[PDB]
């Protein structure tokens, strides 16, 4: 979205947009080249647009558009979930075997240059605990929902 | 031991009752404290950086 406003021909050999003592002009857009190839800047000028952001509307749009009450303590229970815990450990075993391979290698082939000639979008720490964090968060939210539901209901 | 303890002589037979309790169990009793323990797991994963 952008708003524009036409200029006259009286200052046509002079500098149009007669702007003065302020410093909020360099923001909100620089003149883009898909827009300045046409009538910018010797035909109109660009203007600044912000939003009248208000309360009594902002939270009632936020909380009412994205909301789910009983979803926070559902289970998606176990037959879909123990299978997921079954799967991730298996390649993480081979990821640990690939983690062994670089550690027992440990050669002075200028190891910062040995690592850049062995780039593979792979193990060292990136393909590491990222999976372990997902294995951590999935089982904690699964078990905390399991223990609270035994507590609350009778 | 008739007056200190029990041991009443019946028809030439003493009597001592059962001192065994009932053992009340639920075994889902730690449901609060196990829900406590998992909280300080993630509390010690996050929040202390």
């Amino acid at each position: 979205i952008d708003a524009f406003r036409l200029i006259n021909a009286n200052m046509m050999v002079l500098g149009h947009e007669p702007r003065q003592t302020t410093s909020n002009l360099g923001h909100l857009n620089k003149p883009s080249i898909q827009a300045l190839i046409h009538g910018l800047n010797r035909h109109y000028y660009s203007i600044t647009i912000n939003y009248r952001k208000n309360e009594l509307e902002q939270k009632m749009l936020l909380n009412l558009h994205k909301k789910s009450w009983m979803e926070g303590l559902t289970l998606q229970d176990y037959s879909e979930h123990c299978k997921h815990n079954e799967s991730v450990v298996k390649e993480m075993l081979e990821l640990a075997k690939n983690y062994n391979k670089a550690v027992e290698e440990e050669d002075k082939m200028t190891p910062e240059q040995l690592a850049i000639k062995n780039v593979g979008k792979q193990d060292p720490k990136r393909h590491l605990e990222e999976h372990v964090d997902v294995l951590m968060t999935s089982n904690i939210v699964q078990c905390l929902a399991a223990m609270l539901d035994t507590v609350v209901f009778k | 031991y008739a007056k200190k303890r029990g041991w009443v002589l019946g028809p030439n037979n003493y009597y001592s009752f059962a001192s065994q309790q009932q053992k009340p169990e639920d075994t889902t009793i730690p449901s609060t404290e196990l829900a406590k323990q998992v909280i300080e797991y993630a509390r010690q994963l996050e929040m202390i950086v």
